[PDB]
């Protein structure tokens, strides 16, 4: 119709564009459904630049597999939001969206105007949310509980052995983070990778690691007992903001002005040296300095002559991390300087790899910031395991935040199925159709688990669809025998936050998508 | 070659018919979008994003055209939206159908100008009639306001979140009133900032009695949580600055260089103790902040935030009642940030935010929208814009009108009576306008999906009865419903501007009779 | 995979090409579903040549709407076969195919390997065929029965009034055709159209009509009582097959040879003239001659001088038709000619329209061949009503052939639904799924009827899905109130042949299509 208005514009119409959206969603879910489930197979992506990925976290796929269908981009955005909240289930989210839309098409194709199924979805979401709230298992911050949660999250991503190794690191980190009320996951979590020696040997380091090394030979490589000086004020030369080119008349005054120019930085370094010598009157103790800005080579010489380790140009959160590690007082004005402002470490040394340099901070008395030093044999595997680490961290953060936890392996989903199907048309009747469809779509998680794991879908779903007795348990699907499983006993869980958020997001996305009729394109040339 | 060499021209009835066709198409591409039963439309922008919204104005704003009258209608829609928020769900439709009946008198060889005069008389009578059929309503009574908002929003996606939406709009608008105009204070809708943050659910979104700053503490030491902060607004940069007058320095003695280096340090200090003399707690600036001044403020245990947008600065100032200051030496305790119930810095997830809540009597406020994803959030905020706009229109006029087409039918039979008392050639255009009005309820019916002809006849016949003017069309039942119990009410000024711009569209288009291209200037 | 073999070739794969086929079938059925049902809306097609159609018979649409998807062409071919057998239900056939494939996808997408649903379809077809055989209503050749059958077929195509008018013509034809054992629908059925005066006024003519007129002015326009001479031997000049250019010496011999050359045709015409004068010694009776080949102008003069009507170059089946009309003896050698070989007509005249000419044969004593003279106001409507006529004729032919008849309006389909659903998994179990799907797909005919007629699908289907009692009747769907209807009482029927053939064809097509995995394209450049 708008063609008469604009020739180069493009539109579909109600049936047409609705079919477009459902087809695109179905294709996307077909692409993604290979991922979810520990038996799932992760994907390698190759950018046009020749780079390489080997991920399974769908958000990476959607964001990095370029698609043109609009609803695909929309779903990618909602998945990105999801990942920025919790970390996995992006796969689950997109699968839910696609299959819910599939059932929706099954019904609307029978002439049902979509708005009815919209209302049915609304009521079904309400009841499902109530059930989800009541079913959540309140569990305290037992170490083994967090261990199991992390393992369940991680086995989605990597080798079973690799996840087993990494789980201890992540749980020890999180345990060593909380100030009993608020973790922030940023400062205390330092994520660094060295192209070194294994993927397994990646392990937590109780202190902090720095991504650069000393800039002078006399810089001592190792320090037994370390005192940390955290600062960012320049120990490099600088010239005042106001034009100050100066003149002189005798060549001796030239040297004199050179000395004068250096004298200010000389004062700066001398204050630090005096602090050291006041404090490190003993021979054994070591003095280390971290500067967020640079260090002058002459300043390097000065500090070296006192045997002082100094490092320049660390990322601006590294001083936060040092503060939370060695309790040093990050300062700017060296003029107001005290021994009380120092930081203390049990050990600091340098590790040289390849051409780069690395710095270790070790044995903080009560460390509150740590580093998941990622050892990787291969550059792509570094990125993949790093995404996995971030996923696990965020999952554990949600786990500690919410005093409850949801049993994994989709037992929640069969529970939603049995509960929702156990709603007489207390709805206005026609909406019972949409409720039926929504409950049907919920069962995808067990379906895709079985399919990826090889078992036959319908028979497994029926078998697990056996609420046992008055103790009709939350039953998960076995991932290696295709048999009913008590998720709580086997300790396969997931965050309540994940399920609640995915339900809400998918409901909103679906109810919006099913309410579009034509997809127009009229923009400037 | 005579005229312009590749400038086209077209004339007369052809031009009139073409413009009418263009207008009809413009109306048509939106006729499905109106009503509580409405559809949901999404857009492909030129530069990649996705936009989905019921609101007609945005829909049209994402349309480029070639025929000019279409562009005119586009601008008309954008104006009505700007002024009133909604009605654009209906305005262009009404204008298009107005024109469509209008053209029927062109082949009557009826010259346009007389028809135009008829339209002007029609507008006068419509305004009078609507004013006769208004209802004044209290403005303080909260739940009636909430009902009004619910009525004006139960057409877009936020309908299912009606309670939250109405509470949000009422709270925001009510607390924005700059009483410094005596008893003629004016509210403004550029301090009611809207912030879209993904994650969470609609239910998590709430009105924050304060402002939202998408920045972070500059240094670790500043406390991220403070009960009763004191706030200072530094418009000027807090660091050493270029001598604006291209100054230069020629030192000769050794100490001089280090001395000038110390001087800027000393100036920074001067500013610092000038600030701390007022015992503040919070430092805000649109400009940068020297790390050395950052040091001094840390030594004073003072929280500092750097490089915030100027509008954000203004909103913060209106929040904590303090006034912006550009000269630390001229700082006055009158601009101390008193009136901040709580200063806090949380994590939304991978990002710090700044919360300044629980003001004594906050006049500024921003709304925290937390939903699913940025495009749905944008739809939500557009709907919120419309809601809060109509709320402010109510707070300007306490007069209400029964919508659902009811007012339209009242106008219809009123003009019918005037016409049958108003013999003349202009009579036919007048009743033509009357009949053209009837299409808003019609469109409601089709979007419902009921028997349009029989329902409309029952409506009109019902509304020949003088005893009732409140009979309208329910959105979902598709049945005649008196509006009072249904409660779909709208602000008078909305529908006023609606018809008013509509007939303006009519006159402007009907006077057009020729096309000229290629100005090249 | 074959890409390595050939670069320019193209393939899909199992899931991909299966989705391709189901999507194409679904689109085709969406296009066609507007047609079936008397309330349906017929379609106008415009060829690239600027021609025009206004049909509803789907076979025309498929054959004339150019499509590229392979399965679309395949379905078009099967529909063409169908039309060459019975005439309607091509629409029904394609709808059945599309929706059956739809259900098939619904199930296979749940991981069911298609072959299982294939076997289910086989068993379901067997049971459905048994039920169809047992349910067919044996009815004799009552005139009103045929009338009702024709009306039911025709109302699919045209105005109710037009079908009402045409029904009497078609039934009278068919009644006046049979030699109690074998109709052939070709000779006795002459289909001619004149661009004349109405679409309604098209009516059966008890005799035969010819598509050409006299070639001389003295040719009498009208003949009270006619004697017919059916022949094809040339009464035009011809020269022997062997080169026979001849010579002469005197100009008088030139004339003599001209006379001689004419003399053979002179003998031919003279034999006919003598036959006439022997038989038509009376003045009143009229002599008419039909030649499949041409007539010489001199021969025209000869016959005119005796006042004999002669027509040249009729289509080769026209002599068959004359034989079955006026009982004349179609001959070749005029040498063996008798009065007994003549044909007799009660009336023969000429009708002039436009520029063309037409010839009427009237009042055969016991006509066995007739003509459905099509009067049409418009060229396209001629073609449309002609297709409708052929449809009705073939339907009535099947009706007379099979001593049974099936109630119309899909009561057969709800019967299949209730019967098939009333099969316990006497099948091997997994095939019960396919049987369920097949029975579901069968219900399309009532569904599309209601949808085209405006009623809401699900509620109408449920309402009609009420087998009443021990007398659970065959219930059709009302086409104007959307209410249960006894098809037999209202007399809405259809041929058993139609239903049996469509069931078998659709079963075979579907079971074959669901068994393709990739669609390759490797041909010569």
């Amino acid at each position: 119709a708008v063609k008469t208005l604009n020739p180069k514009a493009e539109v579909a119409r109600a049936q047409a564009a609705l079919a477009v959206n459902i087809s695109a969603a179905r294709g996307l879910q077909d692409v993604l459904r290979t991922n979810l489930g520990p038996k799932g197979t992760m994907k390698m992506l190759v950018s046009g630049a020749g780079d390489i990925k080997l991920t399974k976290d769908g958000n990476v796929l959607l964001h990095e597999m370029q698609i043109q269908h609009p609803t695909a981009s929309l779903i990618a955005k909602v998945a990105t939001a999801q990942d920025d909240i919790t970390g996995d289930g992006t796969t689950s989210n997109v699968l839910i969206i696609g299959e819910l839309l599939k059932q929706a098409d099954l019904y609307i194709s029978e002439g049902l105007h979509p708005r009815i199924i919209t209302e049915g979805f609304e009521a079904a979401k309400e009841k499902a949310l109530q059930f989800l709230e009541e079913v959540k298992v309140s569990r305290e911050m037992d170490r083994e509980t967090l261990i199991d949660v992390a393992r369940t999250s991680l086995r989605t991503k990597v080798h079973a052995e690799l996840a087993d190794v990494l789980t201890e690191a992540v749980v020890d980190s999180i345990l060593a983070i909380k100030k009993q009320d608020e973790p922030i996951d940023l400062f205390m979590i330092e994520i660094m990778e060295m192209k070194h020696k294994s993927e397994t040997d990646t392990s937590l380091i109780r202190g902090l690691v720095l991504d650069h090394g000393a800039r002078h030979p006399d810089m001592k490589k190792r320090v037994e007992d370390a005192y940390i000086l955290t600062c960012n004020v320049s120990l490099e030369y600088e010239k005042t903001e106001v034009n100050s080119g100066f003149f002189y008349k005798s060549a001796e005054e030239r040297e004199k002005l050179v000395k004068a120019e250096r004298k200010f930085i000389e004062d700066r370094v001398k204050k630090i040296i005096e602090l050291k010598r006041k404090v490190c009157g003993d021979s054994d103790k070591g003095f280390v300095v971290i500067n967020q800005k640079g260090i002058d080579p002459f300043s390097l010489d000065a500090l070296s002559k006192e045997g002082i380790v100094a490092l320049r140009r660390a990322k601006r959160r590294n001083m936060e991390r040092l503060t939370l590690a060695c309790g040093g007082v990050a300062l700017n004005s060296f003029d107001d300087l005290s021994p009380d402002c120092l930081g203390h470490a049990g050990l600091v040394y340098e590790y040289t790899l390849g051409e780069e340099k690395f710095t270790f901070i070790e044995k903080c008395n009560n460390p509150r910031s740590v580093t998941l030093l990622i050892k990787g044999p291969n550059k792509h595997t570094l990125t993949q395991i790093k995404d996995a680490v971030r996923d696990g961290l965020r999952a554990v953060k949600n786990a500690i935040d919410d005093g409850c936890v949801v049993p994994g392996a989709g037992a929640v989903e069969v529970a939603m199925a049995e509960a929702l199907i156990k709603h007489k048309p207390s709805v206005k009747g026609r909406a019972q159709l949409g409720v039926q469809a929504f409950a049907d779509a919920l069962l995808i998680i067990p379906k895709v688990l079985a399919q990826n794991s090889g078992f036959d879908l319908q028979e497994t779903l029926v078998k697990i669809q056996a609420e046992h007795s008055e103790s009709g348990q939350l039953v998960g699907v076995d991932l290696n025998t295709g048999e009913p499983m008590v998720a709580a006993e086997v300790g396969v869980w997931d965050n309540y936050c994940v399920k609640k958020q995915l339900l809400h997001s998918c409901t909103v996305i679906a109810t919006n998508i099913l309410l579009v009729d034509e997809i127009m394109r009229a923009g400037m040339s | 070659l005579v005229l312009s060499q590749n400038t086209k021209r077209e004339s007369g009835r052809k031009v009139q018919s073409g413009n009418i066709n263009a207008a009809k198409t413009i109306a048509d591409i939106i006729r499905t979008c109106l009503g509580p039963k409405s559809m949901m439309k999404m857009l492909l922008d030129p530069m990649g994003g996705i936009v989905m919204t019921n609101d007609g104005n945005a829909i049209l704003r994402e349309i480029q055209v070639q025929h000019p009258a279409a562009k005119s209608m586009i601008e008309i829609s954008r104006t009505q939206d700007e002024e009133v928020g909604d009605g654009t769900t209906s305005v262009i439709i009404l204008a298009g159908e107005m024109l469509s009946v209008a053209e029927h008198f062109l082949e009557q060889q009826m010259h346009p100008t007389v028809v135009i005069s008829a339209y002007r008389k029609a507008l006068d009578d419509m305004i009078s009639t609507l004013k006769k059929i208004s209802i004044p309503v209290d403005i303080s009574d909260s739940d009636m306001m909430l009902n009004i908002i619910n009525s004006s929003i139960t057409t877009k996606a936020i309908s299912r979140w009606s309670s939250l939406a109405c509470n949000i709009a009422l709270d925001a608008v009510k607390m924005v009133q700059f009483e410094e105009n005596g008893r003629k204070e004016i509210d403004i809708k550029k301090y009611a900032r809207v912030e879209k943050i993904p994650g969470g659910i609609i239910e998590d979104s709430c009105v924050l009695r304060g402002v939202m700053i998408n920045k972070d503490v500059t240094h670790p030491r500043m406390r991220r949580y403070i009960k009763n902060p004191r706030i200072v607004l530094l418009d000027s940069s807090l660091e050493y600055k270029k001598g604006e007058s291209q100054t230069d320095i020629e030192i000769t003695r050794e100490e001089d260089f280090t001395r000038i280096l110390q001087m800027e340090e000393e100036y920074i200090q001067q500013l610092c103790e000038d600030i701390i003399q007022l015992k503040p707690d919070v430092v805000i600036t649109e400009k940068g902040i020297s790390d050395l001044a950052q040091h001094y403020l840390m030594r004073a245990n003072i929280t500092a935030i750097r490089r915030v947008r100027k509008t954000d600065n203004n909103r913060i100032a209106r929040a904590c009642g303090a006034r912006i200051v550009s000269r630390p030496e001229e700082l006055r305790e009158d601009d101390v940030g008193t009136g901040a119930g709580l200063l806090e810095i949380k994590k939304i997830g991978d990002e710090y935010f700044t919360f300044i809540t629980d003001c004594k009597d906050p006049k500024a406020c921003t709304i925290l929208l937390r939903g699913a994803s940025k495009e749905i959030l944008s739809e939500v905020e557009r709907n919120l814009q419309d809601a809060m706009q109509v709320c402010r229109n109510v707070l300007l006029d306490p007069q209400l009108v029964p919508g659902g087409g009811a007012s339209e039918m009242a106008v219809a039979h009123a003009l019918t009576e005037k016409s049958k008392a108003m013999t003349g050639v202009e009579q036919w255009p007048y009743r033509a306008v009357a009949q053209a009005l009837e299409v808003i309820p019609r469109t409601l019916i089709q979007n419902c999906g009921a028997s349009t002809i029989r329902l409309l006849t029952s409506l009109r016949a019902k509304h020949t009865q003088e005893n009732c003017e409140t009979w309208g069309v329910n959105g979902e039942t598709g049945t005649l419903v008196d509006m009072k119990e249904l409660g779909i009410w709208e602000p008078l000024a909305v529908k006023l501007q609606t018809y008013k711009t509509a007939v303006e569209t009519a006159v402007l288009l009907l006077r057009i009779d020729d096309i000229v291209s290629g100005h090249k200037k």
